[PDB]
């Protein structure tokens, strides 16, 4: 019930100051400006690089989210088995980076 | 693609059904299947072309759904029986969810469309690993959990799949729609025995893998997709429309070739069970693909269509391809007849 | 020259020493003048839900101690 | 086909996972761990058929203690005729179902 | 068997590869002093 | 350094568990109690209301078996108040 | 009683980011030989209300945006993830106690980006949208490495609970054992908050340009009070300070004036460098930063076992 | 299904042990290792039967003999073990390590007096 | 059984419904197939919690991690529509009809 | 109305369902995502799974919706009765679900299901001085080395497909 | 051998330092003689209830009571 007054009170403060700032000067009196960047009339084009270093975080995210329970995982009675699938992991979490590393795919955002 | 990259995508296909087949926990089916999905898609991408993305991004998209229907299955039966073990459902309606799931990724009708489509878009090897390989695994979690699968369900899957199969079969003019189209059938008719006799159901599957090798293989050695180049290889190489002849001949049924071992069979685990309607509506409909198959004889080896002048140039040089198998899947799927008790190696 | 700074540091200083002196005086408060109890894992939880079911009270950081047996 | 290559070889990928009872980490239990014992010890050996038809009472007991249907249709029941004998006034609560039992430890 | 609906369906290319069917320009702009019109690749 | 603080560490939480396991048996012997006088209570208060209702038996076990189940929260709290529902289940969970 | 601890748990952050901007400007001035706003209060101490009394009554731009309520939510998520994360701080004592702070703040710091994504979109320049794309990629490759030093680090701690990391740092400070991911971990999260030698924005667009000035005094807000809590973060990791359990003043006074020394460390280092290309900061964590914290994530998750130096689990 | 057999509340009455969890934790080692025989043989009866009302009569053994532990504390070691409770019940964590002097104290006290 | 397997089992139901009707885009049938993998997720893991089932703990994390790989296949597809025909409209995946 | 909680949450679920199953945009797709994220994570919270809570914040939400986002803002160019028809249709069937069961406490669809709130099913026991989804997690080494061995295979098999079906060549 | 060496270590330092790094990670537990301290010291932790067995007669390794002579020793931890 604590984390839940807390974060409801972080929230209405929040809102309460988006208001506030997106609100008080509206009161008053000014003049209107007209409805009109480098690329207005150019279309966006497709990167390949940047979609790239996206999948390359979301992969890297998911190896890391199997690695996490190590902490709790130290404390086991098979510590052998333990040792061995904790390096093998990251093993091939280090081998997935050499592969993209080896394949030209950390290119132009390196 | 590398060598070395393409052979570690096929050995982690053969893997992920390998996985599926010898796993006893339905978690390790489900990474098993995904592992399959995951790692045949970049064979069906290994030319670059608009159709084989939207080939792929259709197969992705039924196969995820299949999945996903699999993985609910799963979870209804973890409740209402709290254990994984790959066996019999406990609840009916998770039996119901993963028999779709399964006819899904089989490409039973009324689930098929993908596989008219997909099939067109892909190259000729990545169509056979398809109809061939990706048929396995799945087979085989529908014969271990039998004791649960609805005999209505399974059986108006069955029938549409052969109905469907020659109805679509008897219009195109494509190779690899005749294949897929053939394939419906085909499993329609597997999984029409299933809940009598198993042991028919792994033997139709292997002898369909048998036949869908040898045209799939002929295809690639003669470097064909439509019916006219088929038509063409008459004057190329005789001794190969003599094969493709007897292949399609062995496909429909026609005795005394080995194509009439399985269905025949099948009947003998049907009229055991006193139905005499459904087995004797299966061959009336699956007298369709014998003729679209005639369709092919006729066009191919039966009569010379003409040539064209650059043909000659063919004439002065010997094929290279590396036809793997040919002889021994030509004359396995053709002269098996004489041999139909060894069936019981599969019992 | 160079301690003209120290003002804003000694305001930023003084903002941030006061959550935590607010955080450990209201614990001390609100909890018999000790230190809020942590329950961590579901042991520790039943035991304070028996100091609070043997205080009396209603609440657990009223101890009872030897004076309440025989 | 299933394959058996972990029994023909020996080794063992996913038995552990596969049931409830099985060994656990710190031995910890869990809740329906005797009615699922007592449903595998029946069906062990005689096939799904004589499993299905023989020990129903067992497999009814691990369902029961697994989705605890009839514990809470048997609480709606207690609970809905308790609230129609309050709104007929011919019922009250105890003071002990009120919080003023001041409680045993 | 071509029907009213199946009448344009097209065969498919021979080798099954479609036809194919740009540099993208930027204005930086006054705001010493510099306009400069930049065109990119990436 | 940290190895030093470590083994210090371990040994300081062997001792915490084995206080605890010496303290275990009279909390188990006060948690019977407790479930059986809550049980009690349902059963007297399950007698006095269904006393109209044709066909009920008081104190049906709902499984075939006569081995002891270990009662579900609703089986014990199921006639008491909001707020100690809420303690009792939601308790440890809300506790900051 | 509980709303007046977060109380005095909120209004003094904003308290110490408004005169954290009165100290990044004096201190940043100090250092290049001028002085910084000494005219507007005595030694500038009115300053920061001035600023913000002249932000709130600015007209706004009211930009043409493609939609608003994107434009409305990033402050929104901003401000309440600047704010939240705040809670599970032991300082010595936390106003959340929980058994997994860490996981709850690196949660935290992977959703913060959805203010610039959405900051990015609700601007009608594509250019703001490019920034904000760069932006975003920055922040998720970092918080990859911070997730990855975060793990090996609590691996020696033994446990998830941020109060745990006072026991487990009482004989000797973790940057004895762990000072190559003390190095990283400071750079990882300077280049987190899109701090310099890390920010783009600045250089040759902003993806905040199009808001008014009073939701760029928001997003500024939660930007300062994210510098300084990730400052804290990284004094209870690293330096943690000595905790008398009947006199939590002295515990309260130490790491004050430790993470007041990191915070000044990070506008000393504002100062001092050029900025980074974009491709050379990629460059500096896909192939500097992250074969190294594997290796030390190895070493530290073998290193335990070797040496009988496993820490209790509680 | 069959009826629950239930034990009425006439035997569910015993003199309980009304202090609170540092009061226990402070005595908890010498708790064990006097109380022993009782404890274990509650704890092996109620391992082996799986049924707490096979097991009421050796629970009240155990809300007995624990008493008989406490008074002897009452009678001649009151005031160390107060110190060193409330020093045990100051701390947030109940940590044994934050009170080592007031543990020495009433150690040396209980063994030269019992 | 309980309300909130009720309520879990018909956001999959919905979210089914959502995936089998496209409506323009196949951005929102992916958003709608990761919603149905998070309600997978939620009641697998309500059920493992309830009955303290404590090696499938270990289960979701799986179903989370394989799929979560499967949706980042899926987005690399898109981006490949996206490069021939401009757009993520599911009205021009129609080359095979023929 | 407190000890409905889990229930209550469970409706914001289902109501964020209908956000993203109607379709409207991938941004607002994405956002209803976003809060059916956060309000399961909250419903597994309430029964005691915090660590996979964290997991939902941490992965899914931060990690790959972020990356759902992120290639929307490169497609679905920024410039219906529909989505508004099913909304309100949802939202109506999904309304009379809660009336039908808060009024006669057992309806049936597919499977029969309860009126009462979801605390009934809670155990009584307590775990001790550990936490148990804790260490079933923690379990994944020492026990599932073949899930261990299989996942870690998927996934570096997954970066090589990624990495190789978008070159194009 | 030598020449290749000094040149990674001239041209790329830091994959040197993180490949001696996880050399070191997987080669010095295999050495190192204080796993199977670590091995007894997770071995030793009581998490549960060290439930006593029925004495049927004939058992003299088991304890009696818990300071009896029987049983494991936990000196070398309490040394190390």
């Amino acid at each position: 019930m604590n984390l839940m007054i807390t974060l409801l009170t972080n929230f209405t403060l929040a809102t309460l100051l988006v208001t506030i700032a997106f609100w008080l000067p509206q009161l008053n009196v000014y003049s209107e400006k007209t409805s009109p960047d480098p690329m207005g009339s150019a279309r966006l084009p497709f990167s390949m690089k940047f979609f790239l270093v996206a999948i390359t975080f979301l992969l890297f995210d998911l190896e890391i989210a199997l690695l996490l329970p190590l902490p709790w995982a130290s404390q086991t009675t098979n510590l052998n088995t333990m040792l061995t699938m904790a390096l093998l992991l990251i093993f091939l979490l280090a081998v997935s980076l050499a592969y993209e590393w080896t394949q030209k795919g950390l290119e132009w955002t390196e | 693609m590398n060598p070395i990259i393409l052979i570690i995508i096929l050995m982690t296909v053969m893997l992920g059904t390998i996985i599926v087949m010898i796993s006893t926990h339905w978690l390790l089916i489900w990474i098993g299947f995904e592992m399959n999905m995951l790692a045949i898609i970049p064979i069906m991408m290994k030319k670059h072309n608009p159709r084989a993305t939207e080939a792929s991004t259709k197969y992705f998209l039924t196969q995820s759904t299949a999945s996903m229907l699999l993985m609910m299955a799963i979870i209804i039966n973890l409740m209402f029986s709290g254990q994984w073990t790959v066996m019999k459902l406990f609840n009916p309606m998770a039996s119901m969810l993963m028999t779709m799931a399964l006819a899904m990724k089989l490409g039973m009708a009324p689930f098929h469309f993908w596989v008219p489509e997909v099939t067109q878009g892909i190259p000729l090897s990545s169509g056979l690993i398809l109809l061939t390989w990706q048929k396995l695994a799945p087979m085989s979690v529908l014969y271990q959990i039998l004791p649960s699968i609805n005999l209505d369900l399974i059986l108006t899957l069955s029938i549409l799949s052969i109905t469907i199969g020659g109805w679509g079969g008897l219009n195109q003019t494509q190779l690899r729609k005749i294949m897929a189209y053939s394939s419906i059938a085909h499993m329609g008719w597997m999984t029409a025995v299933l809940l009598y006799n198993p042991t028919m159901t792994l033997l139709n599957l292997i002898i369909y893998i048998i036949m869908t090798s040898t045209m799939f293989t002929l295809f690639m050695a003669n470097s064909t997709t439509t019916t006219l180049s088929l038509s063409h290889t008459w004057n190329k190489a005789p001794i190969m429309t003599i094969l493709v002849l007897i292949t399609l001949l062995s496909m429909g049924g026609l005795p005394p070739l080995s194509g009439f071992m399985p269905k025949w069979m099948i009947i003998q685990e049907m009229t055991k069970n006193d139905s005499i309607i459904l087995p004797t509506l299966m061959a009336i409909t699956a007298l369709l693909n014998l003729y679209f198959y005639m369709r092919l004889t006729y066009s191919t080896a039966l009569t010379m269509f003409p040539s064209t002048n650059n043909m000659k140039m063919k004439w002065q040089f010997p094929t290279t391809k590396r036809m793997t198998l040919l002889p021994t899947m030509t004359v396995l799927s053709t002269m098996l007849l004489p041999l139909t008790p060894i069936l019981s190696i599969l019992e | 020259m160079w301690f003209e700074v120290l003002p804003g540091i000694a305001v930023m200083g003084v903002c941030l020493f006061i959550p935590g002196m607010a955080t450990a005086r209201i614990h001390r408060f609100s909890n018999g003048g000790r230190e809020k109890r942590v329950a961590h894992y579901s042991y520790q939880w039943y035991l304070m839900e028996r100091d609070r079911r043997v205080s009396g009270v209603n609440r657990y950081y009223v101890s009872k101690g030897l004076e309440n047996i025989d | 086909p299933f394959f058996d290559v972990q029994k023909k070889l020996g080794v063992d990928l996913d038995h552990w996972m596969t049931i409830q009872s099985a060994e656990q980490p710190h031995r910890i239990p869990a809740r329906c761990h005797a009615f699922e014992k007592e449903w595998i010890e029946c069906a062990h050996g005689i096939g799904s058929i004589r499993a299905e038809k023989e020990c129903k009472i067992e497999f009814e007991d691990f369902r029961e203690c697994l989705l605890r249907q009839k514990t809470m249709k048997r609480l709606n029941a207690i609970k809905r005729q308790r609230d129609k004998l309050i709104k007929e006034g011919k019922y009250t609560p105890p003071p002990h179902h009120s919080g003023q039992e001041d409680l045993r430890p | 068997y071509p029907t009213k609906e199946t009448a344009h369906w097209k065969p498919p290319p021979w080798n099954d590869v479609d036809p194919p069917k740009s540099n993208l320009t930027l204005n930086f702009g006054p705001q010493g002093v510099l306009r400069l019109v930049m065109e990119l690749s990436g | 350094s940290m190895m030093r603080w470590n083994r210090e560490r371990r040994r300081l939480q062997i001792e915490d568990f084995e206080a605890r396991i010496a303290l275990m048996p009279l909390l188990q012997a006060e948690k019977d109690r407790r479930v059986l006088q809550m049980l009690r209570e349902n059963l007297e208060e399950e007698a006095t209301i269904m006393k109209d209702v044709p066909g009920w038996k008081v104190g049906e076990s709902v499984f075939h078996t006569t081995r002891w189940v270990t009662p579900m929260m609703g089986e014990l709290y199921g006639l008491r108040t909001g707020e100690e529902i809420l303690s009792s289940t939601y308790g440890f969970i809300w506790y900051t | 009683m509980f709303m007046i601890n977060v109380l005095t748990l909120i209004i003094p952050i904003l308290l110490a980011v408004a005169f954290l901007t009165l100290v990044e400007r004096k201190v940043l001035g100090y250092m290049q030989f001028r002085k910084g706003p000494n005219v507007v209060g005595p030694y500038g101490l009115l300053q920061p209300i001035a600023d913000a009394i002249k932000l709130f009554i600015k007209e706004p731009l009211r930009p043409a945006t493609s939609s608003i309520s994107m434009f409305i939510l990033a402050p929104i998520l901003a401000l309440t993830l600047a704010l939240t994360m705040w809670i599970p701080l032991p300082m010595p004592y936390p106003l959340i106690n929980m058994n997994l702070g860490v996981l709850f703040m690196l949660a935290m710091s992977s959703l913060a980006v959805y203010s610039i994504l959405w900051s990015g979109w609700a601007s009608n320049s594509k250019y703001a949208l490019i920034g904000a794309l760069r932006a975003v990629a920055q922040t998720i490759s970092y918080e990859v490495t911070l997730a990855i030093i975060l793990l090996s680090v609590l691996l020696m701690n033994g446990s998830f609970t941020l109060s745990t990391l006072i026991i487990t740092q009482e004989q000797v400070w973790l940057i004895f054992p762990a000072w190559p991911l003390a190095m990283m971990w400071f750079i990882s999260t300077l280049a987190e908050t899109n701090r310099a030698p890390f920010d783009l924005t600045e250089g040759e667009s902003g993806f905040n340009v199009e808001y008014a000035a009073g939701p760029f005094a928001l997003f500024f807000m939660a930007e300062y009070a994210n510098i300084i809590m990730m400052n804290i973060f990284t004094t209870t990791l690293f330096l943690g300070a000595f905790h008398n359990p009947y006199m939590p003043e002295l515990y309260t006074i130490n790491f004050t004036i430790k993470s007041l020394l990191l915070s000044i460390t990070f506008l000393w280092i504002r100062a001092s460098y050029p900025r980074f290309r974009y491709d050379q900061l990629m460059h500096l964590l896909w192939k500097n930063f992250l074969p190294l914290t594997l290796a030390l994530c190895m070493w530290h998750v073998s290193l335990p076992i070797l040496l009988s130096s496993i820490p209790p689990q509680t | 299904p069959g009826i629950v057999e239930l034990p009425s509340l006439e035997d569910l009455k015993v003199q309980e042990v009304k202090v609170s969890s540092s009061v226990l934790k402070a005595a908890a080692h010498h708790y064990g290792a006097q109380c022993d025989k009782p404890n274990k043989e509650f704890m092996l009866c109620r391992w082996e039967e799986k049924d707490p009302r096979r097991c009421l009569e050796e629970g009240k053994l155990v809300n007995q003999c624990a008493l008989e532990f406490f008074r002897q504390i009452k009678r001649h070691c009151a005031e160390p073990f107060t110190e060193y409770w409330t020093c045990i019940d100051y701390s947030g964590l109940q940590l044994f390590r934050r009170c080592r002097k007031e543990q020495a104290q009433f150690d040396k006290c209980v063994l030269d007096k019992l | 059984m309980s309300l909130v397997y009720m309520n879990i089992m018909m956001a999959f139901t919905v979210s089914l419904t959502g995936l089998l009707m496209y409506r323009s885009h196949l951005m929102s049938s992916l958003l709608c197939l990761e919603g149905m993998m998070l309600s997978l997720f939620i009641l697998a893991t309500l059920m493992i919690l309830n009955s303290h089932f404590t090696l499938a703990s270990m289960m979701p994390i799986i179903l989370l991690v394989f799929a979560a790989c499967e949706a980042a296949l899926g987005l690399s597809l898109l981006v490949m529509v996206s490069n021939t025909y401009g757009t993520d409209y599911v009205q021009n995946l129609n080359l095979l009809q023929c | 109305m407190m000890t409905y909680i889990v229930f209550i949450l469970s409706i914001i679920f289902v109501m964020g369902f209908v956000g993203f199953s109607s379709k409207p945009s991938p941004i607002y797709g994405g956002l209803g995502l976003i809060v059916s994220g956060g309000v399961g994570c909250g419903i597994v919270l309430n029964f005691g799974g915090s660590f996979l809570g964290l997991m939902v914040f941490l992965i899914y939400l931060g990690g790959m919706m972020v990356v759902f986002g992120y290639t929307t803002a490169m497609a679905t160019e920024q410039y219906n009765k529909v989505v508004l028809g099913t909304f309100i249709t949802g939202l109506l069937m999904e309304f009379l679900m809660v009336y039908y069961v808060l009024k006669d406490k057992e309806v049936e669809i597919v499977f029969k299901f309860n009126g009462m709130g979801d605390w009934v099913i809670y155990d009584t026991g307590d775990s001790g001085f550990f936490s148990e989804e804790a260490m079933g997690i923690a379990a994944l080494y020492s026990y599932g080395t073949w899930l261990v061995i299989v996942t870690g295979w998927s996934l570096l098999i997954g970066v090589v497909v990624i990495m190789e079906i978008t070159r194009g060549n | 051998v030598a020449a290749f060496l000094k040149n990674v270590w001239a041209k790329e330092p830091v994959l040197v330092a993180s490949f001696a790094i996880a050399g070191l990670a997987v080669i010095l537990p295999t050495l190192s003689p204080y796993t199977k301290y670590s091995l007894m010291i997770n071995r030793a932790t009581p998490y549960n209830y060290p439930v006593p067995l029925r004495d049927d007669g004939n058992m003299p390794d088991v304890p009696s009571h818990p300071q009896d002579p029987q049983g494991p020793s936990l000196e070398w931890l309490k040394r190390l």
